[PDB]
């Protein structure tokens, strides 16, 4: 089926298989669940709506639709463009470590399964040579599996902080430009979709997903790990972290407020079905990213359980855990080094196609917004090319030795944290309160045939907002550090520069505000009135 | 519960104008679109025009698209049709039906006012009684002939009597209607009983009684 | 203009007998737009049964509809005298929005002959200077019953009204009423008045004779 096909290629993506149990992980285990599934109901269903519905109601680019719907709120397109910049300028360095990891996996003996290279440390041991072997006091001496030694010493290099930035890797550098390459190559010849490409490489995700989960939960010792993954803590629910962590994991895997899901409901036609298309690809995302939390959270329940430490530390707790798990659950695979390469081939894949999507959204807003220059004298290439060494640029700087601090800080505070949450309240504000509820309820019943059901009504009107608010000031009052291997304790400058970053991808929406007030002056109600009222038939 | 009541509808002249009303009640009007569907003398139903439940979103028919206008008042929960340039073909039963969710239709529709577009003029009814022959089941009738336009109620016996009657469709020809209506009545109860006929025409507002004796 | 046609446009059911109506569109409709209607005879039509499926509130579970695509149908288990009226198919996907041409769910019986009853005019009828007899043809089935007016010494063409009674709901009969429509000067030009149907149960037709005396 052609629905069925396409519609599956766009559920899986790297916010499922590397980010979320990465948050679930990170955020305390079974404790994070319980706001993802409050946030899955009360803002993934209404916000994933409300931008479906919006994006074919409008029809065109995702930072116009909002000039033609409520010219006074139009400072939430350039947010969605700035998330979408600093997305794009991280989210192709986790495809430069799976082309480094595929570059090390074709050797019939893996590089992250012994405890013998250039790499290796004293304390390290194989874990795997003897069943009883000799730990409880090399781990009390701080024993490590070979994987987790393996990814911090040579996969990256890490430093003792990020002050102490290294030298720069370049084996890594070419990684990322064998990335930004094959990304421009997708970009030029690869938009002709559709024949015999697309029956392989959708239903690819779905079937590796699936061995490596039935492989997950065979392994021994998994039941604390699905154990330590379900049953939560209320000690852990008590910081604003796992709040905001599971409120923006839930906007970046659905790719909500970063821009491309206007442009994807400009794609379809005036008369597709928001309502039941935005129901079940919510439901089908947000399930494929719990099994694949079952999957790291078994692989690494039996690494506790091998290991004499407790499942709390086991891993890095950062965000190179689907680095760590998925590496040692495909050493206890027969024939280990095929179903390496066919992971990371996975990982490529699903990363391509993600940062495709993103750069094309980017590049057409960008285009769109400036008409006369990019589309009259043969330079929409030229500035594909551009933006793609600019971003190369700038993404260099993470992949030096004290990177992984930075890649950390911007993961959390630039697609994250308060940007999200700070657009999903204005976006919903101004829907319910300035465009008006029942006006788009009206253009929701003459897109697709019925108006919605009130209750995502009043959730744009009261409950969306009122809970993002609500986390948002919980987040601001009762502050909490972040720590990188949960204990790291951030230099003021780093903090510094986060937030300011994190300003700089939510200060768009006040600023537009301003300069449009300053601009058109007729007086405060008047000036009110002349920037409430819609613009054209939209 | 959910009363669609209208109003409205007579008899216009052919490239006149009429103003029809649709009152709602007992739900809120303002978050149901409306849609008027008019019933031609055939008894074929099409749709004439269709307003959402804002106001903005109007849609017509081909057949009467530019002509017709339709109206909404969420504040006092009415709705109007507005019409101009009326012919002959546009004559018809307008219904007030009730359509938001494409899926689910026009449930709840309306009474129906009866539109009529003609060059004749308006004539009272004349009620001539019907004596029988001179059986065991005596049978009594009462004609009306010469009236315009449809319709005109009529009973036997101011209403009483609603068993046996068989009243019969109003039929045109040289621009005037005839309407009759029969009812059956035992041995003894005619003419042990005074039977009458009433009649109800509201564009004449005409009401006589007529009772007939055996001649 | 999804023109929607069905058939046939007039059908007969015998109680508790399977049937199945279709309604053909001419362009592609979806299957959750495409909705059925049924009116009474002189009444509001009501929403029967939407989105080709379901059923709406109060409608007995024997109607089922089915179909997709183009062709869509509406089948009954049983019927009973609640349900003889006229059904409609509608659809919302393409604007402008169309109705089909209306099946009529009629019933048939046992057949009874009709009471012939002519009734000569009043004295008062003669004062306009026309003749109006009529003769009234009640409980009788079925429908395709003619009548001829039989004056002086051949039969009548011209001034011969009509009018069938729809479908009873009592005992499940037609009633067929005819006027003569003349002048009075014609009338007293004419002795014999006679008003004659050719009914099924009888080859020889009903007659019923009257004289001006
Ligand atoms: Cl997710």
């Amino acid at each position: 089926v052609e629905f069925v096909l396409s519609v599956a290629g766009e559920i899986i993506g790297l916010g499922n298989v590397w980010r979320f149990p990465y948050l679930c992980y990170k955020n305390g285990g079974g404790a994070f669940l319980i706001p993802y599934v409050v946030f899955f109901i009360c803002c993934g269903i209404p916000v994933f709506f409300l931008e479906t519905a919006l994006g074919q109601f409008t029809s065109e680019g995702g930072i116009t639709c909002w000039r033609k719907v409520c010219p006074l709120f139009e400072g939430i397109g350039y947010a969605t463009q700035v998330i979408e910049a600093h997305l794009n300028v991280y989210y192709i360095i986790i495809l430069a470590w799976a082309i480094f990891y595929l570059s090390n996996c074709f050797t019939t003996e893996l590089p992250w399964a012994t405890c013998g290279h250039e790499w290796n440390t004293e304390n390290c041991v194989e874990f795997q040579k003897l069943n009883v072997s000799n730990y409880s006091h090399v781990s009390l001496q701080n024993a490590t599996s070979p994987v987790m030694e393996f990814w911090e010493h040579r996969v990256l290099a890490i430093s003792d902080g990020i002050e102490h930035i290294g030298n720069l890797r370049w084996e890594l550098a070419l990684c990322l430009l064998a990335a930004w390459t094959i990304c421009y190559f997708c970009i030029w010849k690869g938009t002709k979709s559709t024949g015999k490409v697309v029956y392989v490489t959708a239903t690819f995700p779905y079937i590796m997903l699936l061995i490596l989960l039935i492989r997950g939960v065979t392994l021994p010792g998994a039941s604390e790990g699905i154990k330590f993954y379900l049953y939560p803590d209320l000690s852990r629910l008590s910081d604003p972290q796992v709040w905001v962590d599971a409120g923006t994991q839930i906007f970046f895997s659905y790719a909500i407020c970063l821009g491309c899901l206007t442009a994807l409901g400009s794609y379809n036609n005036y008369h597709n079905n928001c309502y039941r298309d935005c129901i079940m690809l919510c439901c089908l995302n947000s399930g494929t990213s719990f099994v694949a939390g079952f999957a790291i959270f078994s692989v690494l329940g039996f690494m506790a359980y091998e290991q004499g430490v407790p499942i709390a530390e086991v891993a890095e707790s950062g965000p190179g855990l689907a680095f760590i798990a998925y590496p040692k659950a495909v050493t206890m695979m027969p024939l280990s080094p095929l179903w390496a390469t066919l992971f990371f081939m996975m990982l490529i894949f699903l990363g391509l196609d993600s940062q495709f999507v993103c750069v094309e959204s980017l590049v057409t807003a960008v285009v769109d917004m400036y008409p006369k220059v990019f589309r009259r004298g043969y330079r929409r290439e030229l500035l594909i090319l551009a933006l793609s060494v600019i971003s190369y640029f700038l993404g260099l700087v993470m992949l030096t030795e004290g990177g992984m601090y930075i890649f950390q800080l911007f993961d959390s505070y630039a697609a994250s944290g308060m940007c999200l949450l700070f657009v999903a309240i204005f976006e919903c504000i101004c829907i319910g309160w300035v465009y008006g509820s029942n006006r788009f309820s009206e253009d929701i019943r003459d897109m697709i045939g019925f108006p919605p059901p009130s209750l995502i009504k009043w959730c744009w009107m009261i409950m969306t907002p009122g809970i993002c608010a609500g986390i948002f000031i919980f987040f601001l009052i009762k502050y909490k550090p972040l720590k990188y291997n949960n204990i790291y304790t951030y230099p003021a400058w780093g903090y510094g520069i986060g937030w300011l970053m994190a300003l700089s991808s939510m200060l768009c929406i006040p600023l537009w505000i301003c300069i449009t007030v300053w601009k058109t002056e007729g007086t405060l109600p008047e000036k009110l009135q002349k920037l409430t009222t819609p613009s054209t038939d939209l | 519960e959910v009363q669609l009541v209208e109003s409205g509808g007579g008899l216009v002249k052919p490239g006149g104008s009429l103003k029809l009303s649709c009152a709602a009640s007992g739900f809120t009007f303002s978050s149901y679109a409306m849609s008027w569907v008019r019933q031609s003398p055939e008894k074929r139903l099409e749709w004439v025009a269709e307003i959402s439940s804002g106001g903005r979103y109007i849609y017509y028919s081909d057949t009467v698209t530019g002509r017709f206008t339709i109206s909404r008042d969420n504040a006092r929960n009415i709705l109007h049709l507005e019409m101009s340039s009326l012919r002959s073909e546009d004559t018809a039963m307008y219904y007030c039906a009730r359509g938001e969710v494409r899926q689910r239709g026009f449930d709840y529709w309306g009474q129906g006012t009866t539109l009529t577009v003609s060059s004749a003029k308006t004539t009272a009814p004349s009620v001539y009684p019907l004596a029988p022959v001179c059986g065991s089941s005596v049978t009594l009738g009462c004609l009306v002939k010469g009236y315009f336009p449809e319709p005109v109620t009529l009973t036997w016996n101011s209403g009483s009597l609603s068993s046996g009657v068989h009243t019969f469709p109003a039929v045109l020809q040289s621009d005037l209607y005839t309407l009759s209506s029969s009812v059956t009545v035992t041995s003894s109860t005619w003419p042990s009983q005074s039977i009458t006929c009433n009649v109800a025409h509201p564009a004449s507002s005409t009401k006589v009684d007529k009772k007939i004796e055996p001649r | 203009e999804n023109v929607l046609t069905q058939s046939p446009a007039i059908m007969s059911t015998s109680p508790g007998e399977k049937v199945t109506m279709t309604c053909r569109a001419s362009s592609s409709v979806g299957s959750s737009y495409l909705h059925w209607y049924q009116q009474k005879s002189g009444a509001s039509p009501k929403l029967w049964i939407y989105s080709t499926s379901n059923l709406a509130s109060g409608v007995p579970a024997r109607f089922s509809g089915s179909g997709s695509g183009t062709s869509y149908s509406l089948t009954i288990s049983s019927v009973e005298a609640e349900d003889a009226a006229t059904y409609y198919c509608q659809q919302f996907s393409g604007y402008p929005l169309t109705f089909g041409s209306g099946t009529k769910l009629e019933m048939k019986r046992a057949d009874a002959a009709p009471t012939v009853s002519i009734f000569p005019p009043s004295s008062e009828q003669l004062t306009s200077g026309g003749a109006s007899v009529v003769c009234f043809l009640n409980n009788f089935y079925p429908k395709d019953i003619n009548v001829k007016w039989k004056i002086d010494g051949s039969e009548r063409q011209n001034g011969v009204l009509n009018s069938w009674t729809d479908q009873d709901s009592k005992d499940s009969t037609y009633s067929m009423s005819s006027t003569l429509t003349l002048t009075k000067d014609e009338y007293e030009r004419h002795n014999s008045y006679t008003c004659e149907a050719t009914h099924k149960t009888s080859t020889s037709p009903i007659v019923k004779s009257f004289n001006r005396n």
